[PDB]
């Protein structure tokens, strides 16, 4: 079990760790999060009760460093760094809980909801998705705009997402122009699976990074990429049976966790239609359908 | 973006646009079989492709050993649309190749988008007109040879005649769909209009009777009289 500690929390903020959440008043004597579970990636998270504008936030692996979060003025925000000096920093952490001055991780030893969600995904991925090869966690935030959206302007605080285009060159064979639109197999399993992907795990992950991405900041970049990556796979007739069982795990526990007050905004009514209703694999999401008919039933 | 009333006259500047129409690629006839099933049999069809401007008519003939074999014809027929709209572009020299195609039905969007990504400078647009080029088989000489063919065939046409010398092409254009807007209302009637008098005749290498400036007017006016007429008959007023 590992710690984040925080140096102070000089302004008022809701801090997120994964699915939970709490309050910290202006100068109120908070020094961090403990307990957090070794195995899994995180996300230590960041709304100002000013401004609740720019949700923002930190992926990281404990596993990887010893991190910390310090408010620094001259940006604003509440930043992650890395402590490089292990004695300082397991002296730090012994005293804050010493004082009992931390927040502890508050799994319940049942759930297996932050596993289920975060099952693909890897921090070495977050860290090509999301440039800064300094730090060993990375920053995400509301406003952070996808590569493929800057196609359609900072380079350096984009996303870089795999690009997904059902109306390209890349997803349409010459001569097999409707075979290819209509049944997105090639494109789903030669060009991003065998090709970019090299595996269904690095899909799903890219996947679950980018829902946890749209519903912890309102990232709408990251929905847009999460929508395009189910469709592509439901709208392929031919999937391995393996991925099409683990997609609805998948789907489902992402389902079970959205807030049911965000999901005019975070789903896309005709994505899921088309998926649930129309496509290929219409029949192959028995979990997420069930889930999605009882917690949505408006949005279809 | 969508063509409508308002950019009217963009058909008519020097820059290459055609229209396309695929009401008439998938037709059939629809009959009893022997054990009292339904059944349908394609006949002949054709791709309306036309550049606006000058009136040149590149008609696709769909012969009907393109379906041989085939499932969900209705779909097929939109893609299949697509596929000879490019490869009439590619056979085009470049400075001939159209910088708009607009299609007259929104369901030809994907298809020809996705036919021609090799394009990207060509833009592909719906329109939001109601136009009539679906009575392009009420025209005889055109009807006759999609009937007769027995392979597939481009036939270039010009379906302003020699129109252009004497008109603009927003008013032949005017011309045109007046006269298709009223074969496809009451084709019987319209094909009367056209032909009535036999001293007015249509040269060898033309589709539409030969006549004067003035008899034009005449004719035009009758149209309008039987699409309005319809309009009541149908409407009843
Ligand atoms: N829009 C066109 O087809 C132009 C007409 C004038 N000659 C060049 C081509
Ligand atoms: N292929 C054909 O000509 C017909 C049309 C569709 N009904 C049966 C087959």
């Amino acid at each position: 079990m590992n710690t984040v500690p925080f140096t102070s929390a000089p302004i008022e903020v809701t801090i997120g760790i994964d699915q939970y959440s709490f309050n910290v008043k202006e100068n109120q004597p908070f020094h961090g999060i403990k307990d957090i579970p070794i195995g899994h990636v995180h996300v230590i998270h960041f709304q100002h009760a000013d401004n609740s504008s720019m949700r923002y936030g930190y992926w990281f692996d404990c596993r990887m460093g010893n991190f910390y979060i310090q408010y620094d003025p001259k940006d604003g925000l509440y930043k992650m760094m890395e402590e490089r000096d292990g004695a300082k920093f397991e002296n730090i952490v012994h005293n804050f809980k010493e004082r009992q001055m931390m927040v502890s991780y508050p799994k319940i030893d049942e759930d297996d909801t932050w596993y289920n969600l975060t099952e693909f995904v890897q921090m070495d991925k977050i860290r090509k998705i999301v440039r800064k090869d300094e730090n060993q966690f990375s920053y995400v935030d509301s406003s952070m705009t996808t590569v493929q959206e800057n196609e359609l302007s900072d380079p350096a605080h984009s996303l870089n997402y795999t690009v997904i285009n059902f109306k390209s060159r890349e997803a349409i064979r010459p001569g097999h122009e409707m075979e290819d639109f209509l049944d997105k197999s090639y494109y789903l399993n030669t060009v991003m699976l065998q090709g970019i992907f090299k595996n269904s795990s690095n899909y799903f992950g890219e996947l679950q990074f980018a829902f946890l991405n749209a519903m912890f900041f309102g990232n709408y970049g990251s929905s847009l990429q999460w929508h395009a990556m189910i469709e592509l796979i439901c709208s392929s007739a031919t999937v391995p049976k393996h991925m099409l069982d683990k997609l609805d795990e998948i789907l489902y526990y992402q389902i079970k966790t959205l807030p049911e007050q965000y999901s005019d905004i975070l789903l896309n009514e005709r994505v899921w239609n088309i998926c649930l209703y129309s496509s290929f694999q219409k029949n192959s999401l028995h979990n997420t359908e069930k889930i999605m008919e009882n917690k949505y039933p408006e949005l279809l | 973006g969508a063509m409508n009333s308002s950019n009217y006259a963009e058909l008519f500047n020097n820059d290459i646009k055609l229209f396309v129409d695929d009401t008439n690629v998938y037709r059939v006839t629809v009959h009893k079989t022997f054990e009292g099933n339904v059944a349908t049999k394609a006949i002949n069809g054709c791709i309306f492709t036309l550049n606006p401007k000058t009136g040149h008519l590149f008609l696709k003939i769909i012969h009907t050993s393109v379906w041989a074999g085939q499932k969900r014809l209705s779909q097929l027929a939109k893609w299949k649309t697509a596929e000879e709209v490019s490869a009439l572009v590619r056979s085009l020299p470049k400075e001939e190749q159209p910088k708009q195609i607009i299609v007259t039905r929104k369901a030809m969007l994907d298809p020809l988008e996705v036919h021609m990504l090799d394009f990207p400078n060509i833009a592909i647009r719906p329109t939001e007109l109601r136009l009539p080029f679906s009575a392009a088989m009420s025209i005889d000489k055109l009807s006759d040879v999609v009937m007769k063919a027995t392979e597939p065939q481009m036939v270039l046409f010009n379906i302003y005649d020699d129109w252009l010398d004497r008109i603009s092409s927003y008013t032949a254009f005017s011309r045109l769909t007046l006269l298709l807007r009223a074969l496809k209302t009451n084709e019987e009637s319209a094909k009367m209009i056209l032909l009535s008098d036999p001293t007015i005749t249509i040269k060898s290498y033309h589709l539409w009777p030969s006549f004067t400036d003035e008899q034009w007017i005449t004719i035009e006016s009758q149209m309008r009289d039987l699409i309005l007429t319809e309009y009541g008959r149908k409407y009843n007023v």
